Formats: structure tokens, sequence, C-alpha cells
RNA sequence: GCCGGCUAAGAUCAAGUGUAGUAUCUGUUCUUAUCAGUUUAAUAUCUGAUUCCUCGAGGA
């Protein structure tokens, strides 16, 4: 069974590409238990069009993430995060860290450091020492997540995604020392968390891109129910003043249909942070004259106003 | 003896009397009165038809949760009613 | 004060081989003896750190097992690259990737 | 005590983090400790520096050695006639040669050290080896411009 | 029938986290394990002794209350207002797990006052004003704790020093952040 | 102590957990998305992995002790 | 409208707890309580974590109004600050060898439990399995 | 906040007593009076002559003492008899 | 609190005063001792048993 995915360059050949796949050996899932697990290796020839063998390494767990990396290859097998090179017969193991707790569900780095995400622990940040041949763990979080999957934003911050349907940005505080050589039985170091979100469907994927040619970047994510949504950030005070008191007075004079209450729906397993749902708002378009005018009254505006400012933030970013 | 009823909440609105009127139920807190009051059957029926849920005296307003109370949904437990044994 | 002799935790000795069959007084002094020096000194006998692993541990065969145990769980766990490398010398070139780190150098030499 | 390093000579304008501060170009200072005095409540003008290693110990005890800070002779060491105010920068050995100068010394001079730190205290006992000697140290070394402080020289005992 | 400290700690995957009464409880493998969660703060630790949770010394009399810096720098029109909330910094905060308790209250640059006070010219334009202990350093070598600092004369050229500054250490990417206001 | 779930200072290891355990396979019912990937994990219909936890839901983590 | 006014009053609630008098503390833990209340989705989660940090460990009180504002505070920061923080400050006296502690961890706990019971299945730390029993929740182990 | 005084006695004196003896109603009325003025002020104080039971209610000023008195006066012999006490 | 200690570190049993509530004060005593059971996280608590020296007396 194929799990992980991978095309590369190693440092050690030439311009060559390679194609490496990651496949359990004999995985029972409930109770849970394997026999083993493989990583077989391409080489990608006649202009990407075709793979051809060229050997298989066995391992003593699913590898369930591969990733590229200066020049070479980090592998999670299973609780283990190891480097591997390429070999002439098999993958030749370089370095290796031991104390990630449960399981590697993904891996994703940025130039110097590189994020792990575990099963039921939310983020991993390790170092690569180039010169000692280490990778050390300086940081970590204090929420336990069902990580489903993970994007990198900056050097600093990663976007989180869960199996019950929450969105998640982590950041390192400025504090933060990469040179390392627990306080909660964990990592000395822990990362704040800046923003929390019920979506309501499982995300599986998360991506910043920009969409509309001339527009700006946004936080493009997909669930499972077949949804697409963005997270677009606020450039000022104003707007986010705005948006904000008109979500106030919509929660109150346009309840959701079916008894919930908003704020405590967005808050189902985390408490909302620094997000507005920008789907409660456009509800003011489909209410009664009536009501649009006393909510825009309150706002001292008029509705049309209202509806070009709601218009304006929607057509900067997507369609 | 203070105990709440407890039992489970029908169509009968809550009354307060002219000294409790603008009391909260649970907390006995004046500020932000948000949820109206439910109260059973057993509650409301007979000479009992219309009383104050704090005292028993007679029901001049409507008996409301404060937004604190709702917050925190003790608005979803049973009857409020004050009931002495 | 007769009274705080037993409200205190005194009347009740508890004694350590560690500690040269040392025999201390009511718990709050006893739980603190670890931590001071004739203990540490006593520790040192074996060649043992102190840490909070072994507190509240008496006995000396039981401290050195201990001690045994945590010894094979850290080495167990850090990463040795001596034994745990996979070089693949250039004598054959496309064979004989089970080479450590030492063979290589000897193969190299 | 062999990391750390004892500095004698501290004025009013040197603090626990400002000899940190100081020696933190000399070596990696972990911790600064302090005294306080009992009837005052301040800083006896003694203190520690304890650093992480002993090199870093032997530099800052052979660079800030009998230095100028805050217009008093802080200098950093290895942690009948009375002389008073004394400077901590000089030894045994080097009190000896400026003795000689004036008279011979019978033997090796002793100096009087703190019970805490060990270092220096701020007197020091001297014996001569005729009375003439005594005289030409209460004469001319009782006031002499010593290495940044002002030195007294004074008899132990005498009689009327 | 009930384990002893040292058989307790043989059996445990973390034994430093085992006490005197755990070997007293009714489950205590459960209760080590999850005293072991990568988590969970520990218990007050006052629960065993008794002293009310309030320690009768320390010498806790001490100043009633200091009021912030934004405190002190009609009574204050709306440009006060806008200094207060210039002035607003966010104070010293505990994180998720740093309970408190009865005792935890108590437990090659130069600043410009001691410079003046220890008889120190200020840096010139072009010129050797070295500080006394810079003679040493120039006289037997370098200082091995510190090889990557840098000294005028020595290491750094005259034209550097700058006020106050009389070293500086050398030692031998797309760092800005993404969503923020402009 | 009438809400079903609640604890006591008698609690034993095996109540918190088939607790746990019983309505961790409610909340799988109730929610939507979860049941989705779990059939989509296992490969089987959603009838099916109902009727599955449905059948679990009677003597979750085996019989009690003693 | 208090969200903007959280960092000026910490450090005065910090004096209060601190203090002696039993009439402070109580009433600094209504203060938290309807302060937490008060700012709710609107990120003021670090300020309340660290007022928890000093009214925690007031829950082995014996008077009973400090012990009532205590459990108010409490079940304010449910609200604010989340249940799982709850269930990570209550997970290690769960299971306490003194019955005191225990009393009063499982009746903290059922608070917890009662409100936001769904909440808490994403929380539960991992429990491995024994000889006779399996208590390892298997599904949320799969990954697509 | 809160809760937000009276003791009674039962099983002191019997109304055949009072029948053939007119003095002994007021001197077990006086020696009533003299055990509840020791243990605090006593407001009112009567006692049922026609009760079966023998029924006497002392009311105090403050509830301490009325429980004082019913601590000290339960289980206490008066005139022969066990006498009960109890709170109101 | 002062330079390990000076018995202001705890429990308890009777009485007084007083509050809506918390409480406040006096006499005390404190096993100086051992074993078995109850119990307590451990103490605690409770439940039972257990000739000599000195100058007629005292102590063990
Ligand atoms: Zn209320
Ligand atoms: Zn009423
Ligand atoms: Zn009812
Ligand atoms: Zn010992």
């Amino acid at each position: 069974a194929a799990f992980s995915v991978a095309v590369c360059r190693f440092s050690n050949t030439g311009e060559d590409w390679y194609v490496l796949v990651g496949v359990a050996k004999d995985l029972i899932l409930n109770p849970r238990s394997v026999a083993g697990g493989f990583v077989y290796t391409y080489k990608l020839v006649n202009n990407g069009e075709k793979l051809e063998f060229l050997h298989k390494t066995p391992v003593e767990e699913v590898p369930a993430a591969i990733a590229p990396f200066q020049g070479r290859v980090l592998i999670g097998v299973g609780k283990l995060l190891r480097v591997y090179d390429l070999g002439k017969k098999k993958l030749l193991r370089k370095c290796e860290n031991k104390h990630i707790a449960n399981y590697i569900s993904g891996i994703q780095t940025i130039g110097h450091r590189v994020i792990v995400s575990d099963v039921q622990e939310s983020f991993i940040w390790v170092r690569y020492k180039r010169n000692e041949n280490q990778l050390i763990i300086f940081a970590d979080d204090t929420y336990p997540r069902w990580v489903t999957t993970a994007s990198l934003l900056d050097y600093d911050t990663v976007a989180g995604a869960d199996k019950f349907g929450n969105i998640c940005v982590v950041r390192l505080p400025p504090n933060t020392n990469d040179e390392v050589d627990g306080l909660l039985n964990g990592a000395s170091q822990k990362a704040e968390v800046i923003m929390n979100y019920h979506v309501g469907e499982t995300v599986l994927s998360l991506q910043k891109t920009t969409l509309i040619p001339g527009g700006s970047e946004s936080l493009v994510y997909t669930t499972l129910s077949g949804g697409i949504g963005i997270l677009v950030p606020f450039t000022s005070h104003e707007d986010h003043d705005f948006f904000q008191h008109v979500e106030m007075h919509l929660r109150s004079e346009h309840p959701p249909l079916c008894g919930r209450d908003h704020l405590s729906f967005r808050s189902y397993y985390f408490p909302v942070k620094n997000v507005i749902d920008g789907d409660l708002c456009e509800q003011f378009n489909s209410m009664e004259p009536n009501k649009q005018k006393n909510v825009s009254e309150e706002l001292d505006r008029t509705p049309p106003e209202v509806s070009k400012k709601l218009e304006d933030i929607r057509t900067r970013y997507a369609f | 003896d203070l105990i709440f009823c407890r039992k489970q909440a029908g169509v009968a609105i809550g009354r307060l009397c002219e000294k409790c009127d603008g009391k909260c139920v649970i907390c006995d807190s004046y500020v932000r009165p948000c949820t109206l009051v439910r109260i059973c059957d057993e509650c409301n029926y007979g000479s009992y038809q219309g009383r104050c849920v704090i005292c028993g005296g007679p029901g001049v307003s409507d008996a409301y949760y404060c937004k604190e109370c709702t917050i925190q949904e003790k608005d979803r437990d049973g009857c409020p009613k004050i009931v002495n044994l | 004060p007769y009274w705080l002799y037993k409200l205190h935790g005194l009347n009740i000795n508890y004694n350590c081989e560690i500690c040269g069959n040392y025999t201390y007084r009511g718990p709050k002094a006893f739980q603190r003896h670890f931590a001071e020096w004739r203990h540490a000194h006593g520790m040192r006998c074996l060649g043992i750190p102190n840490t909070a692993h072994f507190a509240n541990v008496t006995q000396i065969e039981d401290a050195v097992s201990l001690w045994a145990k945590l010894k094979l769980q850290k080495a167990s766990e850090r990463w040795q690259p001596d034994t745990e490398e996979e070089y693949e010398d250039s004598s054959g070139n496309v064979v004989n990737k089970k080479t450590y780190e030492d063979l290589k150098r000897q193969g190299l030499l | 005590q062999d990391a750390t390093v004892y500095v004698g000579g501290l004025d009013e304008k040197v603090s626990e983090p400002l000899l940190w501060e100081l020696f933190l170009q000399a070596g990696p200072v972990v911790n600064t400790h302090m005294p306080k005095d009992r009837v005052t409540g301040q800083h006896q003008g003694y203190g520690f520096v304890e650093f992480l290693s002993e090199e870093d110990a032997d530099y800052a005890i052979k660079i800030m050695n009998m230095i100028k800070l805050y217009g008093k002779p802080i200098r950093v060491n290895k942690a009948n006639i009375f002389i008073g105010n004394l400077d901590p920068e000089i030894d045994e050995k080097l009190l000896y040669d400026t003795f000689s100068a004036f008279g011979v010394i019978l033997q090796t001079p002793k100096i009087m050290r703190d019970p805490d730190t060990g270092n220096s205290k701020g007197y020091a006992f001297i014996n001569f080896a005729s009375f003439d000697a005594s005289d030409a140290a209460i004469e001319a070394m009782n006031g002499q411009y010593l290495c940044n402080r002002p030195i007294t020289v004074s008899y132990a005992f005498k009689k009327d | 029938n009930r384990f002893t400290v040292a058989e307790l700690k043989q059996l445990v995957a973390r034994p430093d986290v085992v006490e005197m009464h755990d070997v007293t409880a009714q489950d205590p493998k459960l209760l080590v394990h999850l005293k072991a969660t990568r988590n969970s703060v520990p218990v007050p630790r006052h629960w065993c002794f008794k002293r009310k949770y309030l320690q009768g010394k320390r010498g806790i009399e001490k100043p009633p209350f200091e009021l912030p810096d934004f405190i002190k720098r009609d009574i204050d029109y709306q440009k006060l207002h806008d200094a207060f909330f210039k002035w607003q910094t966010k104070p010293k905060l505990t994180i998720h797990g740093d309970l408190y308790y009865e005792g935890k209250e108590f437990e090659g640059d130069l600043s410009d006052e001691l410079r003046i006070s220890l008889g120190m010219p200020v840096g010139p334009n072009a010129h050797k004003v070295p500080p006394p202990w810079l003679i040493a350093m120039q006289r037997y070598g370098p200082p091995p704790s510190y090889p990557n600092l840098k000294i005028p004369g020595l290491n750094s050229p005259i034209p550097p020093l700058y006020g106050d500054v009389f070293g500086t250490n050398a030692a031998e990417i797309d760092r800005t952040p993404w969503g923020e206001l402009e | 102590s009438k809400y079903i779930g609640t604890g006591h200072a008698d609690t034993t290891k095996w109540e918190w957990l088939v607790n746990q355990h019983r309505d961790s396979y409610c909340s799988y019912m109730g929610h939507f998305d979860l049941l989705n990937y779990f059939a989509i994990a296992e490969n089987e219909s959603k009838a099916r992995v109902r009727f599955n936890l449905m059948e679990k839901m009677l003597q979750p983590c085996g019989p009690p002790a003693d | 409208m208090g969200k903007d006014y959280i960092y000026a009053v910490t450090p005065l609630l910090e004096d209060a707890l601190m203090d002696r008098d039993l009439v402070h503390r109580q009433t600094a833990s209504a203060v938290v309580q309807h302060m937490s209340l008060g700012v709710y989705g609107f990120g003021c989660e670090d300020s309340l974590n660290h007022l928890l940090n000093y009214v925690w460990p007031n829950v082995f009180e014996t008077s009973p109004h400090v012990i009532q504002a205590v459990m108010g505070a409490l079940e304010g920061l449910r609200v604010a600050i989340g249940p799982c923080r709850m269930l990570q400050y209550c997970l290690q006296g769960l299971f306490h060898p003194a019955r005191k502690v225990r009393d009063v961890y499982w009746k903290i706990y059922n608070s917890i439990y009662i409100g936001s019971q769904d909440a808490l299945i994403a929380h539960y730390p991992r429990i491995y399995n024994d000889d006779k029993n399996t208590y390892i929740r298997y599904e949320l182990d799969y990954i697509l | 906040r809160r809760a937000g005084r009276v003791v009674i006695i039962k099983n002191m004196f019997h109304p055949m007593d009072f029948e053939d003896d007119p003095l002994v109603l007021n001197e077990i009325r006086e020696d009533l009076r003299v055990e509840c003025s020791k243990f605090g002020q006593i407001r009112k104080l009567l006692l049922f002559d026609r009760h079966p039971d023998g029924v006497a209610s002392v009311s105090f000023r403050d509830p301490e003492e009325a429980d004082y008195c019913i601590q000290t006066l339960d289980g206490r012999w008066f005139g022969g008899r066990q006498i009960t006490a109890q709170a109101w």
C-alpha cells in the first residue's frame, strides 16, 4: 500500500530525476498491525514519461512522509525521522532523530528548519546541523492536534488543519533560539497559537497562492465534502473594525436557521481567534429591506454602501 | 430547601413579581436579560398558573435568563422554579 | 511542645543504606536528604549521579539496577553514527552497502 | 571557587549586573554575587563573578587586574604595624617587595581576608626587624600614594 | 500487596515523576502515566501541607501596589487618551503551566555612567583611546572565551568606535511575516 | 451524578475509558465528515461503518475485571 | 467593551490573588469570572491563562464563599479559554492517592464534562492497552 | 447571603402532676428559666401545661445560645424523667 | 520574626459572648510510654491489653 511519493534530484548524482514511493507491507487497521515497509526508487527518464525500477529499500515501519532536503531526502518511518542519500543498491541512512512522539504524518522544510506533523501532537520544529550531522528538536506546541495537513506561511509560521474540522495558525515567538545542542514533558521552547477557526468540514489541502491575475495572495483550503474556501488577511484596522461590527450585529438579528449559536459553532473545539465569518456577513444581501436598514443604520451607512464594501474584499482576492 | 424543580420544561412562560421584576432566576443578576424562561406543566397549573418563579407571589412580567447564564447554556437544564420542601 | 513532636512527623524514623545506614527523622527532612550533601557523597561511592530519577530510593542494589536500566534506555535512544550509518565504499562502487563507518576508513586507508 | 573570580575594590556606582556586563567581554560570566552588609545594607566593595570555565576566570583575573573602575581599584583574583585601606591588587610578595624599600622585613607579611569570600578584607599586618623601619613606615609610608588607594600605617601596640 | 518505590520505578518509562505517595494509589500505573503526559501541569503542591495555603513568613510586608509606567506617563482629553493607548505595553505573563505558590515571589559594551565614574574619556574621531583592560589584551593576546570579539586597535580600525561602544561581536531567508497590517 | 459519563473519587480506569469510547462512537455517528473519513480509509459503505460502530457500542474495551 | 482593558488590571488581580485576606481572593475570582465571560471570541487567552495560573491554587479551600467564587471563575474560564486547558489542569489530579484531591478534581471534571461533552472527544490523552483490555482508539489513527 | 433561635424541650413535666400541685408548675417554670438564663439571654419562655408530652419553648436572642442550651439539655434528667431538647 | 534555637509552627475537650454567616475569648490537657485492631496518601484519632533509687515522703 503506497502512502507517500516524491520527485527530487540527488547531489551526488547529476541532473537526473528520481521518484520515491513509500509502501506499507501487510497493514491491518483495527487493531493496527503492519509487517513492514519499502521505499521504491525510479529514474523518470524519456523527458518525464517513463519510470524504470532502480532498487527497493526495506524499512521496519510504514514510511508515511518523504520530502526532498538539501540534495538528499527526509523520510518519516513511523516514529522515526531519517535522512537518506541515494546509493547504488539501496538508500543509505545518514542521520536520525528518535524523540518524535507518536507517528510522523507530514514533513515540510524551509531552507534551514524542518516541520514535523504528529498524528496526535501538532507540530515539532527540528534543525539539521549540517556540520555536526544532527537533527535536534528545538520547539513544539502546547495543544494536541490531529493534523491532517500543514502549510508553511513564512519562516516562523505554519498553517494546520485537523480531523475534526479546525484550522489553526501557529507562530514561533521572536525569542526563539534556533541553535540548540522540557518544562511540560516536552521541548524547552513553545510556540504560540495566533488563529483558531472551526470550518465544519474536514480540510485535507492548504495552499498559499494568488487566484486572479493582478490580485493578492490568499490561503486556499479544500474540504472532504467538496467545498472550496479562502482565508484572506486584512490590511487596515478600519476594514477589520467594520467587518467585526457587521458580524456582531448579524449574529443577533439574523440567527442561524436550525437553532445554533454562531459564535458557539465556530468555537466547537477551541475558541475563535482572529477570524471573521464572511459567510455570515454576506447573508446581509439576502435579508429583508427593513432589517437591512435596521442593520445598516447602526454602522452609520446605507445598504448599498455595505453591499459595495462586501463585494470589494471578495473581488480583491477571489472571483 | 432552596432547590430548583429541574423537570422537563414546556410551553409555559415564567413570570416575575413586582419585587423580583428585573432579576435573573439562576444567578440573581440584574444586567442584560437575554432568554425567556420556560417552566414545566406541574408548575403551571390551577392556582399555580401565574406566580413568581423566585418567590411565588403574583406575577406581573416575564422571567429572563441573563446573557451570562445564556452563554454558559444554563438555560438548558429543567424547570428553574424555586420549590421548597 | 511534645505535641509538635508527633504533629510535624517526628518519632517516625527512616534509614537509607546509600547513606551509611544513617537514620533520618520525620518525612519532611527524609525527603530533603536526597538532595543534601551526604546523600550525594554516598551515591558517588557507586559512581551514579544524583538526579530526580534516584529519589526515594534508599537501597544499593535497587539503585544500581535502576542505573543499568536508565543507561540502557538513554544509550539506546541516542543517535550513534559510528555503528548507525550506511556507507557504500568505492571498492566495488556498485555493491557492498553494508559497510559501517569504521570499515570504510579501513578500505579507504 | 576555581571557576569563580573574586573582585575587590568596588565603589557605589558598580552594581550586580554591572560587574557581569563588564566581565562579559572577558568570558561567559554565568552569575554575579554581592554580599550585603548588616548595618548599611549595601555592598562592602568585594563581590564574586562565577563564570562557566576556569580559563575565562583566569583571563578576567589577568585582564581586569588593578583597573580603575568607578574611581576604585577593582581587581579580580582566584577565589607590629597595621596597614589600613590597602588595594586588593597587591599580594603578600608584592607587599613584601614594597616594604623592602623602607626597612628589612622579619618574615612574610599576612593580609586579613573576609570569612565569606576570602580575597581581601581591607586591613593587613606587617612586622619589621627593628623600630627604625617602623618609624620610617610611620613617617613615609603612612600616607604614601599607593595604587589608587590611600593607605594608612599605624602602630598595632604601643606602651605609654 | 502494594508496590515499592524502587519496584514501580523499574516498571514505568519515566521514573523521575514517581514520588513517595504514588505507590499508595488505587491504580499507580495510570497515575504515573498521566503524570508523564506531554502537558498537564501538576497539583498545587500544598495539598499535604498544614498551613492553609498562606505562609506566614518570607516578610510579605512590602509596597501596596506599583502602578504601570503607562499610569503616570478636565483630567485628560482625547490627546492624553492617545497617550494612554500609545504608551500601553503588554505586561509580563506566565505560560500555560506556571502555577503560583507561596514562595515564588522573592526567589565590548559599557554604560555611560560607569564610563563617567571610571574616569574614561569619550571616543575621539581618529585616534587611539583604549580602555585600561585592552592593554592586557594587546600584550597577552585575544581572549579564548570570546574569539569573535573585536576591539579597536587590535582587530577593529580606529576610524569601530562610536559613543560608548568600545567593542563589537562579529559571529562567523525571506524573514518578513505573511499577513500583517500596513 | 444523574448525567451519564460523570465520575467520582471511586471511578476506575475501565469505566472512564469505556465512557470516552462510547461517546467517541456517538460523536463519529453524529459528525458527517468524520464518518466520511473512516469510510474512505477502510473502503466501506457509510451504512456499514455506522452499523459496525453501533455493534461496537455494546462492549468497548472488553469485559470488566474479576 | 472590556477587551481593551484586561492588560491594565492584570497586575492588580495578581496582587489581590496573592493576598492572605479571603475576601480579596473571592472578589478577585469574581472579577476573573466576569472578565472571562465578557471577552469571548476576542483573542484574550494569554492574560486569562496567566490569571488561571493564580486562581487554580485556591481549589483546596474549605471556606464556602471562596470555593463558590473559584468554581464560578473556573466555569467562566471553561468558556473563554476552552475545555482542553481545563482537562489539562485536571488530568494529574483525577487519580491522586489522596481522597480530598480526587473529590475536588472530580467535581471540577464533572463541571467541565457536563458542558461541552462533545469537544472533549478531541482532547483525551492516549492510554495504552493492557493485557486484558483494549484502550487505543484506532479509527483516529487512520491516515488517508 | 447564607441561610438568612428557639429551643423545644420535651418530656420535662406532666399535666397529672399539676392537678394536685398548683405550685409545682411555677417552680418548674422558674427552674427552666434559671436553666435557660445560664446559656444566654432568654427573650421568651413558655411552658405548655396542657400538652401530654410536656412541650416547652425557649426563645433567645441568639441561635448559638439556643444551640448550646439544646446541647446541654439533651439527655439530662429533670424531675426523675429524661427530657429531650431540639432546635426550631 | 531574631541572631540550629529560644515551645507564638498543630490537634483537641468544657464553658462564655455574638452574627444572616464567618467567628472571638478563658481554662485546660497534649499522649514525654509500648503492643494488637480501625483508619489516614502517610500522620493523627479511636477501640483493648500491658520492683528499684533518694531523703513515713518523692521520683522512676
Ligand atoms: Zn443568570
Ligand atoms: Zn418574587
Ligand atoms: Zn418545574
Ligand atoms: Zn540516603
